[PDB]
Protein backbone atom coordinates (compact mmCIF):
# COMPACT_ATOMS: atom_id res chain seq x y z
CA UNK A 1 0.00 0.00 0.00
CA UNK A 2 1.33 2.81 -1.04
CA UNK A 3 1.45 5.93 -3.12
CA UNK A 4 3.95 8.54 -5.68
CA UNK A 5 4.72 12.36 -5.55
CA UNK A 6 6.96 13.74 -7.63
CA UNK A 7 7.92 17.60 -6.65
CA UNK A 8 9.76 20.29 -8.43
CA UNK A 9 12.67 21.61 -7.27
CA UNK A 10 11.51 24.33 -5.14
CA UNK A 11 9.59 21.69 -2.90
CA UNK A 12 6.04 22.02 -4.95
CA UNK A 13 4.40 18.51 -5.64
CA UNK A 14 3.81 18.50 -9.30
CA UNK A 15 1.70 15.44 -9.37
CA UNK A 16 0.62 12.34 -7.46
CA UNK A 17 -0.18 8.35 -8.49
CA UNK A 18 -2.33 7.04 -6.79
CA UNK A 19 -2.62 4.11 -8.88
CA UNK A 20 -1.40 1.53 -6.10
CA UNK A 21 -4.04 2.96 -3.66
CA UNK A 22 -6.77 2.90 -6.18
CA UNK A 23 -5.64 -1.36 -6.95
CA UNK A 24 -5.89 -1.38 -2.96
CA UNK A 25 -9.59 -2.27 -3.11
CA UNK A 26 -10.25 -0.08 0.03
CA UNK A 27 -12.44 3.00 0.76
CA UNK A 28 -11.10 5.60 2.22
CA UNK A 29 -7.90 6.52 -0.33
CA UNK A 30 -8.38 9.99 -0.74
CA UNK A 31 -8.59 10.94 2.88
CA UNK A 32 -5.59 9.08 3.50
CA UNK A 33 -3.12 10.74 0.78
CA UNK A 34 -4.73 14.18 2.03
CA UNK A 35 -3.63 13.16 5.40
CA UNK A 36 -0.46 11.49 5.16
CA UNK A 37 0.78 14.23 3.16
CA UNK A 38 -0.39 16.75 5.78
CA UNK A 39 1.73 15.02 8.34
CA UNK A 40 4.40 14.58 6.09
CA UNK A 41 4.20 18.33 6.41
CA UNK A 42 3.85 19.12 9.72
CA UNK A 43 6.37 20.03 12.18
CA UNK A 44 8.02 17.52 14.16
CA UNK A 45 7.72 18.68 18.17
CA UNK A 46 10.66 21.63 17.69
CA UNK A 47 12.20 19.94 14.86
CA UNK A 48 11.29 20.75 11.17
CA UNK A 49 8.60 18.70 9.44
CA UNK A 50 9.98 15.71 7.77
CA UNK A 51 9.23 17.24 4.72
CA UNK A 52 11.41 20.06 5.13
CA UNK A 53 14.39 17.73 6.57
CA UNK A 54 13.70 15.25 3.43
CA UNK A 55 13.39 18.34 0.88
CA UNK A 56 16.72 19.71 2.57
CA UNK A 57 18.88 16.53 2.28
CA UNK A 58 17.55 15.10 -0.76
CA UNK A 59 18.73 18.51 -2.59
CA UNK A 60 22.11 18.11 -1.07
CA UNK A 61 22.76 14.29 -1.59
CA UNK A 62 20.10 13.25 -4.26
CA UNK A 63 18.61 10.99 -1.34
CA UNK A 64 16.62 11.20 2.05
CA UNK A 65 14.76 8.75 4.16
CA UNK A 66 11.65 9.31 6.74
CA UNK A 67 11.38 7.58 9.87
CA UNK A 68 7.57 6.11 10.64
CA UNK A 69 5.19 9.00 11.05
CA UNK A 70 1.40 8.64 12.22
CA UNK A 71 -1.64 10.32 11.05
CA UNK A 72 -5.38 9.92 11.79
CA UNK A 73 -8.31 8.59 9.20
CA UNK A 74 -11.93 10.69 9.14
CA UNK A 75 -13.29 7.63 11.80
CA UNK A 76 -10.04 7.92 13.70
CA UNK A 77 -8.70 4.85 12.37
CA UNK A 78 -4.83 5.61 13.49
CA UNK A 79 -2.18 4.80 10.55
CA UNK A 80 1.60 5.67 10.04
CA UNK A 81 3.63 6.36 6.88
CA UNK A 82 7.24 6.39 6.13
CA UNK A 83 8.66 8.61 2.87
CA UNK A 84 11.82 7.51 0.57
CA UNK A 85 13.07 9.99 -2.56
CA UNK A 86 15.20 10.61 -5.01
CA UNK A 87 16.90 13.36 -7.11
CA UNK A 88 16.22 12.27 -10.88
CA UNK A 89 17.35 13.90 -13.91
CA UNK A 90 15.17 18.18 -13.14
CA UNK A 91 12.86 16.12 -10.53
CA UNK A 92 11.97 14.74 -6.98
CA UNK A 93 10.63 11.09 -6.95
CA UNK A 94 9.27 10.19 -3.49
CA UNK A 95 7.16 7.22 -2.46
CA UNK A 96 4.95 6.87 0.80
CA UNK A 97 4.56 3.09 2.07
CA UNK A 98 1.70 2.81 4.31
CA UNK A 99 2.43 0.47 7.60
CA UNK A 100 -0.85 -0.87 8.10
CA UNK B 1 9.44 25.20 1.25
CA UNK B 2 5.90 25.96 1.31
CA UNK B 3 3.22 22.75 2.29
CA UNK B 4 0.24 22.58 -0.14
CA UNK B 5 -2.74 23.86 0.58
CA UNK B 6 -6.36 21.37 -0.08
CA UNK B 7 -7.03 23.36 -3.34
CA UNK B 8 -3.76 22.28 -4.26
CA UNK B 9 -4.44 18.85 -3.60
CA UNK B 10 -7.59 18.55 -5.35
CA UNK B 11 -5.93 20.22 -8.36
CA UNK B 12 -3.47 17.07 -8.48
CA UNK B 13 -5.83 14.32 -7.23
CA UNK B 14 -7.86 15.57 -10.53
CA UNK B 15 -5.07 15.57 -13.06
Amino acid sequence: ESFMTKQDTTGKIISIDTSSLRAAGRTGWEDLVRKCIYAFFQPQGREPSYARQLFQEVMTRGTASSPSYRFILNDGTMLSAHTRCKLCYPFIMGIHIIDR
Amino acid sequence: LLPPTEQDLTKLLLE
